[PDB]
C-alpha cells in the first residue's frame, strides 16, 4: 500500500493496589475533577505525555489518549507517582493496553454503497445514522470507519500491529473502490 | 333521499351524542393529590368534499365515475369534522379552563349533488365516457 | 417411508406429466395411455364465506360469542363471557394477541395498507422472538413494522414523516433500523413519490427532481451527502422552476430534513441546474432565475 496507519489513541488499565479516597486525591491532585454525582472516579490530566487518567476508589485506573505504547506507561507511571506523593500506597501494577486507534489516509475518494453491497456481511453503511461506513473485520478483530474522503479510522486492537495487518487487508477492497 | 341525508342527516347524526368527556378526580391526600379535572372532545361542523382516491403514491386527486369501474375503486369522498378539546380543573366545584380531522371516506351516489355528474351537460357526459 | 407416485408402471419414464384432463380424469399417460385412479379432487372449489381459515400466527380457533336469535343469551353470555374470559390468563395467551391487536390500531389510524401493512406485522412476532440484541422498546421494533408496512407503496410515508410523528426519532430508531438489514442502501429516487405526494406537487415536479437527483449523484455533485438531502435539495430545485412551489421549511419538513443541510445540497447543486433539469423540463421561473440561496 505504501502507507502505514498513525497510532492516535491508547487505553490502558493499571491497578494502583490500594483503595483510594477519591475526594482527598481530588483536593490535593492539580487539574483533577471529581463529581461522583455523575461519575464514580477523579478525573486527572497531565502534560507530559498529554494524556487523562480515570482514578478509581478501589486504586484501579484507566490512562487515556496516549499515542505510543511507551507513552501511556511512562504517563500510568505519572499518575501512579502523584497518588503516592499525594499519601497513599500506591504501585504500579498488572499495566495492560487494551485498546489501540489508528487512522489513515489513503488519498483517494471512495464509493461507500458500491464497497457496502460488496461485502455485506462486513460492512453497515447507512449515511443517514452515520456518514463513515463500518467495516467489522474478522481477522485481525478490528473495526473500521471508512469515509468517502480516503480517511480511514482503525479501532480494536490490542497490539499496533494489528491496526497495520488490518489496514493492508482493506487497502485492496479501498483500492477498488475508489472514485475515479 | 340521499341527498337529504348529505345536507341534513349526516349532521345531526355527528352531534346527537356527539361530546365526550373524562373526569380525572384525585385521591385529596396532599400534592401531588388533591387536583380534580374534566377534559371535554366536541364535535362541530361536519365537511364533505367532492370524491378523490389516495393512491399507493400517496398523491390524492379527483377520481371520476368511469375510472372507479375500471380499476374497481370505490367512488366515495372524504368525511371532515371540526373537533374541539377543553380542559378543566378543580381543587379538592370550580371549573377552569386550562381543528378539522378526517374520519371516514362515504361512497357517494351517482347523480346527487356531491357527484360530479349532477351539473353535467349532455356534451359533458360524453367526454366524461358516460352514457347521458 | 412415504413414497407418491403416479408412474404409468407399462412404460416407466420417471417421469411425466399425465394431463389434469378436462371432464373425464385419471390422468391418463400419452404415453402407455393408461389409468391412475379416479382422480375426483376438485381443488378450485375451495370453502367461501357462504370452514377455511388463513392463520398468520399459530393456529385460530374462536370461543363462544353467541348472538343467535333464538334464546335470549342475557345470563348465559355473561357466563360464557366471563369462563372465556378466565381462560385467556392460563399459559401466557398475552403477548401475540396484544401484539397484533394494538398494531391493527397504529396502522388503522394512519391508514396504512392492509396487503403490505399486515406483511410488517408478521415480520414483527419473526423478531418478537430470536434474542438478537433487541433491547426491545415495543414502540422501536414497532417503527420497523411501521416502516415495512408502509412499503407497500409510499402508502403513509414517507416514513421519516411518520418517524417524525409521535415519540422515539433517534437512537432507538437505530437499534431498529439495524435489526431490519439483519438490505439495498436506500437512495434519491427512493422517497421522491411519497416526499412529492405529501408536498402535494405535480407528477412534472416529481419526474424532474427525479432525474436531477440522479444527475446530481451521477454528475458526483453533492459527494457524502445523505440521499434523503441531496433528494429534499432536488425537489427544491424542480419545484421552484415549476409553479407549484414549496419551501425549504416545507420540504425540510416532509423530507425529515433541516432547511439548513437542504441548503447546504441545493448550493452544492445550483451551479449546475442546467445539466440537472429533464431538457423537455416546462418552467415558470428559469435557472438564471432559480434562488442561488
Amino acid at each position: 500500500s505504501g502507507i502505514v496507519p498513525t497510532l492516535q489513541n491508547i487505553v490502558a488499565t493499571v491497578t494502583l493496589g490500594c483503595r483510594l479516597d477519591l475526594k482527598t486525591v481530588a483536593l490535593h491532585a492539580r487539574n483533577a475533577e471529581y463529581n461522583p454525582k455523575r461519575f464514580a472516579a477523579v478525573i486527572m490530566r497531565i502534560r507530559e505525555p498529554k494524556t487523562t487518567a480515570l482514578i478509581f476508589a478501589s486504586g484501579k485506573m484507566v490512562v487515556t489518549g496516549a499515542k505510543s505504547e511507551d507513552d501511556s506507561k511512562l504517563a500510568s507511571r505519572k499518575y501512579a507517582r502523584i497518588i503516592q506523593k499525594i499519601g497513599f500506597a500506591a504501585k504500579f501494577t498488572d499495566f495492560k493496553i487494551q485498546n489501540i486507534v489508528g487512522s489513515c489516509d489513503v488519498k483517494f475518494p471512495i464509493r461507500l454503497e458500491g464497497l457496502a453491497f460488496s461485502h455485506g456481511t462486513f460492512s453497515s453503511y447507512e449515511p443517514e445514522l452515520f456518514p463513515g461506513l463500518i467495516y467489522r473485520m474478522v481477522k485481525p478483530k478490528i473495526v473500521l470507519l471508512i469515509f468517502v474522503s480516503g480517511k480511514i479510522v482503525l479501532t480494536g486492537a490490542k497490539q499496533r500491529e494489528e491496526i497495520y495487518q488490518a489496514f493492508e487487508a482493506i487497502y485492496p477492497v479501498l483500492s477498488e473502490f475508489r472514485k475515479m | 333521499s340521499f341527498n337529504q341525508f348529505v345536507d341534513y342527516t349526516l349532521q345531526d347524526i355527528i352531534c346527537e351524542d356527539s361530546t365526550l368527556i373524562l373526569e380525572q378526580l384525585a385521591q385529596h391526600t396532599t400534592e401531588s393529590d388533591n387536583i380534580s379535572r374534566k377534559y371535554e372532545i366536541s364535535f362541530g361542523k361536519i365537511y364533505v368534499t367532492k370524491p378523490m382516491v389516495n393512491e399507493s403514491d400517496g398523491v390524492t386527486h379527483a377520481l371520476y365515475p368511469q375510472e372507479a369501474r375500471l380499476r374497481n375503486l370505490t367512488y366515495s369522498s372524504g368525511l371532515f369534522v371540526d373537533v374541539k378539546k377543553r380542559t378543566y380543573e378543580a381543587i379538592d366545584e370550580l371549573k377552569y379552563e386550562l381543528g378539522k380531522v378526517f374520519i371516514g371516506r362515504l361512497p357517494i351516489m351517482l347523480r346527487s349533488k356531491n357527484c360530479y355528474l349532477s351539473e353535467a351537460t349532455e356534451s359533458d357526459l360524453y367526454k366524461l365516457k358516460e352514457c347521458p | 417411508n412415504l413414497n407418491i407416485v403416479l408412474t404409468c408402471p407399462e412404460c416407466k419414464v420417471y417421469p411425466p406429466k399425465i394431463v389434469e384432463r378436462f371432464s373425464e380424469g385419471d390422468v391418463v399417460c400419452a404415453l402407455c395411455g393408461l389409468v391412475l385412479s379416479d382422480k375426483l379432487v376438485d381443488t378450485r372449489s375451495e370453502w367461501r364465506t357462504f370452514e377455511a381459515s388463513n392463520p398468520l400466527l399459530d393456529g385460530n380457533n374462536l370461543s363462544t360469542r353467541i348472538g343467535k336469535g333464538e334464546t335470549t343469551d342475557m345470563r348465559f353470555t355473561k357466563e360464557l363471557n366471563k369462563a372465556q374470559g378466565k381462560n385467556v390468563m392460563d399459559k401466557k395467551d398475552n403477548e401475540v394477541q396484544a401484539a397484533f391487536a394494538k398494531i391493527t390500531m397504529l396502522c388503522d389510524a394512519a391508514e396504512l395498507p392492509k396487503i403490505v401493512k399486515d406483511c410488517a406485522k408478521e415480520a414483527y412476532k419473526l423478531c418478537h422472538d430470536e434474542k438478537t440484541l433487541k433491547g426491545k422498546s415495543m414502540e422501536s421494533i414497532m417503527a420497523a413494522s411501521i416502516l415495512i408496512g408502509c412499503r407497500r407503496a409510499e402508502v403513509a410515508r414517507t416514513f421519516k414523516e411518520i418517524q417524525s410523528l409521535i415519540h422515539v426519532k433517534t437512537k432507538e430508531f437505530g437499534k431498529t433500523l439495524n435489526i431490519m438489514k439483519n438490505g439495498f442502501l436506500k437512495i434519491d429516487t427512493d422517497n421522491m413519490s411519497r416526499f412529492c405526494s405529501h408536498l402535494g406537487l405535480p407528477m412534472q415536479v416529481t419526474t424532474s427532481a427525479e432525474y436531477t437527483a440522479k444527475k446530481c449523484k451521477e454528475i458526483k455533485e453533492i459527494a457524502g451527502k445523505s440521499p434523503i438531502t441531496i433528494a429534499v435539495v432536488s425537489i427544491y430545485l424542480n419545484i421552484l422552476l415549476f409553479q407549484i412551489p414549496i419551501t425549504a421549511a416545507k420540504v425540510g419538513q416532509t423530507l425529515q430534513v433541516t432547511e439548513g443541510t437542504i441548503k447546504s445540497g441545493y448550493k452544492i447543486l445550483y451551479e449546475h441546474r442546467d445539466k440537472l433539469v429533464d431538457p423537455q423540463l416546462i418552467a415558470n421561473g428559469v435557472v438564471s432565475l432559480d434562488n442561488l440561496p
